[PDB]
RNA sequence: GCUUUACUGCAGGCUGUCGCUGAGGACUCUCACUCCGGGAGGAGGACACCGAUAGCCGGGCA
RNA sequence: ACUCGUACGGUCACUGAAUCCUGCCCAGUGCAGGUAUCUGAACACCUCGUACAAGAGGACGAAGGACCUGUCAACGGCGGG
RNA sequence: GCACGGAGGCGAAGAACCAUGGAUUUCCGAAUGAGAAUCUCUAACAAUUGCUUCGCGCAAUGAGGAACCCCGAGAACUGAAACAUCUCAGUAUCGGGAGGAACAGAAAACGCAAUGUGAUGUCGUUAGUAACCGCGAGUGAACGCGAUACAGCCCAAACC
């Protein structure tokens, strides 16, 4: 047959690319030698096209002006700190080791110094649970207990823009506008609605997959469609 | 470095090259890794020098053990070009051998002894 | 359109080639410009 | 008596034992960080180099080249093929890696001509060979009784036509009798069946 | 052209084994190699990646 | 490529606004998990064979299968007496 | 000049014409200072190399050529009265490269087994033989022999 849409994606052609030339900045934590003698002032709150959430522009002591992944409750004028000795307040960054247990955090690094990988989406947060000299235990937004190096840096508080998901798009046109700001091909044509040549589910008088949807993990690209390695399906049981 | 099992003091290395310099003006000396090698094999060698800045190391890796199973004493020189200069060459020399000193036997003897001690 | 200096030289040459076979060449050879082109009926290169 | 050279030779008969073993373990760390073709002042295996024609003289160059290990890196058929011509994974190329190495080296030094080459080991993902190249335009060589032959016009780009020792072996030209019915005088003249 | 529990194969995924690969049926370590870090250094570690091969799945493809 | 993205994410599918609802079936097929025992290739190992080799057999046994379990808003099914 | 016009001119200061050698030889073009649909902008071996007086100072490469030649990549229609091994075929086509011819070449050969031959191409033959093969269709040498032409040498190491 013909390659399915999932396969066209990988080629990274314009249709499937993200509007990167329009994206603002990479919100990675600052790199500090040590001492925490790094503080800056929030000079402005901006809209981040890539995340549909707000970001804050900060002017640091040493003259560096950079955008930062802002938690909820940060405003212009406010002073932020980044370092081992940073103060324990919303909007401040410091290694998990310095963070008191039971404190919601965001933009958590996976490997100390990577700039932040976890909990960066609208209104989300990781929950610092356990401390130690060898391992910091964090509860990520998905509910998973993640063991991290206590040297992994993070920002106190939850990500701004929470609740974004609580309101329905209502119109196709609204989805449309959001989609234009992401690396995604939209709208979506169902596999069952295509010709046999275009998808495993295509073909047949009436629409219906002519096979079970739960596909094996070992299936090759082009065939891995539907419910991938489902451990179960439905709502029952 | 892989064939070097002990470090020689700058001062000892100094005396050796001096001895080697008078050895060529008085007695006899071999210049070059090949000639140095045949001397040890023919047993016609009293003291063999081996530079430490030799690349590739294969060129002189054999001198150490070969000398041991031949009783011939050997010493290391930090630089290749010094040994060549001391041997009286306009170029460098990865290894050298004093084939019978000359009015330096006393010194060459001490040098060999100072090494055995240095292990 | 906007013609470059070179394009212009070529266009000019084509215009010149578009002339007739001199009358004397007729007498001399004792009896056509096979490359006669028309701006409308034809199409030049570029 | 034994030449000092024989000791380098003897060391390389078992590159995985003795001092040579530790040298390779050390060196390869540096080699893995070098480029595809690195010129070197002196051969790593002197005995082999001199044996292959090397000389400490102007116009003689040595370069270490690395190539990825394994079989062919081929793309599966996009058009119809019978089971036989659908193979992709176990199909290997007809030129050995040493030959690929000789060619890359010669491309890097367009003016030089490949004289010979030899192996200097490998790790799990690549192989290294050192190639001896000669400057056919340098007088120190135009006047050398043992190398001036490589200055002739018909020796130009010799490696690309399989005129190298590795080239000739790979073309099945070693045997002078049985087995060389389709290799000599050329693979091509024999319909490419060798 | 299309389909599939038609025939025969081919990609691909899973898995064992051999090489890369080191020291002291379960284990410690560091030195290759990998990853994080501007760097110091940190994490991991003879595994993983990669080469070779074996078994299974394999209209994704011929 | 996704991705200047990180689960309030984005990938793969099905249904197709709101409203009231969405029953029964895990035997077969699919997916996933588990698995005492059974089955399960090659290398190495052992026996026989060969002054060697081919080869024959053995022991060990991964995934997989047998077997067990979960799962239908998974393929689908919901009859005759 | 082709080219048989008109006008005019050149040639005994030996023109025309022919051979050999030299002069001139715009721009783009491998195209090489940078750029560009044959032009433009502000001293140029661009790029990769060797040597090196370490300065582009001295040099090399690049692109072309009817096919021939050498090294790589490598189909299908087709035949088998289907078709998968096989065939078509190492063909078509593709990548790289040399020359006037290429390539091969002085035995770790041959094995008419010998008290024998004696580098290598090629031609005739050996022969559709040996060998291969759903042992189907088909594929298919060699040694030798008769010819052509003949030619044999140089390193590495030992010892210096
Ligand atoms: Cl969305
Ligand atoms: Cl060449
Ligand atoms: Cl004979
Ligand atoms: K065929
Ligand atoms: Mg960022
Ligand atoms: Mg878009
Ligand atoms: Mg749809
Ligand atoms: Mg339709
Ligand atoms: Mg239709
Ligand atoms: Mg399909
Ligand atoms: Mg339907
Ligand atoms: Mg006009
Ligand atoms: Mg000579
Ligand atoms: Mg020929
Ligand atoms: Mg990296
Ligand atoms: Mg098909
Ligand atoms: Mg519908
Ligand atoms: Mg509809
Ligand atoms: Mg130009
Ligand atoms: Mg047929
Ligand atoms: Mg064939
Ligand atoms: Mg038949
Ligand atoms: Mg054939
Ligand atoms: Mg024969
Ligand atoms: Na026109
Ligand atoms: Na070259
Ligand atoms: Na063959
Ligand atoms: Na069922
Ligand atoms: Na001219
Ligand atoms: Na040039
Ligand atoms: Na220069
Ligand atoms: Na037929
Ligand atoms: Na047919
Ligand atoms: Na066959
Ligand atoms: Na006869
Ligand atoms: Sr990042
Ligand atoms: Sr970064
Ligand atoms: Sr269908
Ligand atoms: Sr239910
Ligand atoms: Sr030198
Ligand atoms: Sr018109
Ligand atoms: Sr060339
Ligand atoms: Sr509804
Ligand atoms: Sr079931
Ligand atoms: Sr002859």
């Amino acid at each position: 047959g013909r390659r399915i849409q999932g396969q066209r994606r990988g080629r990274g052609t314009s249709t499937f690319r993200a509007p990167s030339h329009r994206y603002k900045a990479d919100l990675e934590h600052r790199k500090v030698e040590d001492g925490d003698v790094i503080a800056g002032t929030v000079v402005d709150i901006e809209h981040d096209p890539a995340r549909s959430a707000p970001v804050a522009a900060v002017e640091f002591e040493d003259g560096d002006r950079r955008l930062i992944l802002a938690p909820e409750g940060v405003g212009v004028g406010d002073e932020l700190q980044v370092g081992v000795s940073a103060e324990i307040a919303p909007g401040n960054t410091l290694p998990l080791a310095e963070i008191p247990e039971g404190v919601p955090v965001c933009n958590v690094e996976s490997s100390p110094g990577d700039g932040g990988k976890f909990a960066r989406a609208s209104g989300v947060n990781a929950q610092l649970l356990t401390h130690d000299r060898n391992v910091a235990v964090v509860k990520l937004p998905s509910g998973e207990m993640k063991r991290l190096d206590p040297q992994c840096r993070a920002t106190i508080g939850v990500v701004a823009g929470g609740g974004r998901t609580d309101k329905p798009f209502v119109k196709a046109g609204n989805k449309h506008h959001k989609m234009k700001a992401r690396g995604t091909k939209w709208p979506n044509v169902r596999g069952v609605a295509m010709n046999a040549v275009d998808h495993p589910f295509g073909g047949g008088g009436r629409q219906h997959p002519g096979k079970p949807k739960s596909i094996s993990r070992n299936a090759p690209p082009g065939r891995k469609v539907g419910d991938i390695a489902s451990k179960r399906t439905g709502r029952g049981g | 470095p892989v064939y070097v099992d002990f470090d020689v003091p700058a001062d000892l290395e100094d005396d050796a090259l001096e001895a080697l310099e008078v050895a060529r003006d008085t007695g006899a000396v071999k210049k070059g890794t090949n000639e140095t090698t045949k001397s040890i094999e023919r047993g016609s060698a009293e003291l063999v020098f081996v530079a430490e800045d030799v690349q590739p190391e294969e060129i002189v890796m054999h001198i150490p053990e070969l000398a041991d199973e031949k009783g011939v004493p050997f010493i290391f020189v930090e630089q290749q070009d010094d040994l060549g200069h001391a041997a009286g060459l306009e170029v460098g020399s990865a290894a050298a051998a004093v084939t019978d000193a000359g009015e330096a036997d006393a010194d060459v003897e001490d040098i060999a002894d100072k090494v055995e001690e240095l292990r | 359109g906007k013609k470059s200096k070179a394009t212009k030289k070529r266009l000019a040459k084509l215009d010149n080639q578009n002339s007739r076979v001199p009358a004397w060449v007729m007498l001399k050879t004792d009896r056509r410009n096979h490359k006669r082109r028309h701006w409308r009926r034809n199409d030049t290169d570029e | 008596a034994r030449s000092a050279y024989s000791y380098i030779r003897d060391a390389w008969e078992n590159p995985g034992d003795g001092q040579l073993a530790e040298l390779q373990w050390q060196r390869q760390q540096e080699w893995r960080n070098e480029g595809a073709v690195e010129r070197i002042e002196r051969p790593t295996r002197l005995d082999k180099a001199r044996s292959q024609g090397y000389k400490a003289k102007q116009g003689v160059i040595v370069a270490r080249v690395s190539v990825r290990k394994g079989s062919a890196r081929k793309r599966r058929h996009k058009a119809g093929r019978r089971s036989k011509r659908q193979g992709v994974t176990r199909i290997t190329r007809r030129k050995d890696i040493q030959r690929v190495a000789e060619e890359r080296a010669s491309r890097t030094f367009p003016n030089l001509r490949v004289l010979n080459s030899y192996s200097v080991g490998q790790d799990g993902r690549q192989k290294w060979h050192e190639v001896i190249l000669i400057d056919p335009n340098h007088p120190a060589i135009q006047n050398d009784d043992d190398l001036s032959w490589i200055c002739a016009d018909d020796q130009a780009d010799r490696v690309f036509r399989g005129l190298t020792g590795a080239g000739r072996r790979n073309r099945g030209l070693s045997g002078k009798g049985k087995g060389s019915e389709k290799t000599r005088p050329s693979l091509r003249s024999n319909g490419g069946k060798a």
